[PDB]
């Protein structure tokens, strides 16, 4: 069955690039906000949490 | 007692932004399961059971 697939399919793998897109940086040096937090005083880390 | 060779060594720390890579072993703490627990195990600081 197709039509009853692809509606399946479809957001699986829009879920699926969900999760993937907090895995991006964005331009900034990390994934994670955590990580800039303990490394970078929050003053100086506002552009990147931004 | 005043112009023997000393043996004299210095032990400093470094401080930067980077994790614990060498220092004192923490005790070890308690074990708990089914608990809503936050924990850090090398990769981490994630919190759940």
């Amino acid at each position: 069955l197709g039509k009853l697939q692809d509606v399946v399919n479809q957001n699986a793998q829009a879920l699926n690039t969900l999760v993937k897109q907090l895995s991006s940086n964005f331009g900034a040096i990390s994934s994670v906000l955590n990580d800039i937090l303990s490394r970078l005083d929050p003053p100086e880390a506002e552009v990147q949490i931004d | 007692v005043g112009y023997q060779p000393y043996r004299v060594v210095v032990l400093s720390f470094e401080l930067l932004h980077a994790p614990a890579t060498v220092c004192g072993p923490k005790k070890s703490t308690n074990l708990v399961k089914n608990k809503c627990v936050n924990f850090n195990f090398n990769g981490l600081t994630g919190t759940g059971v």
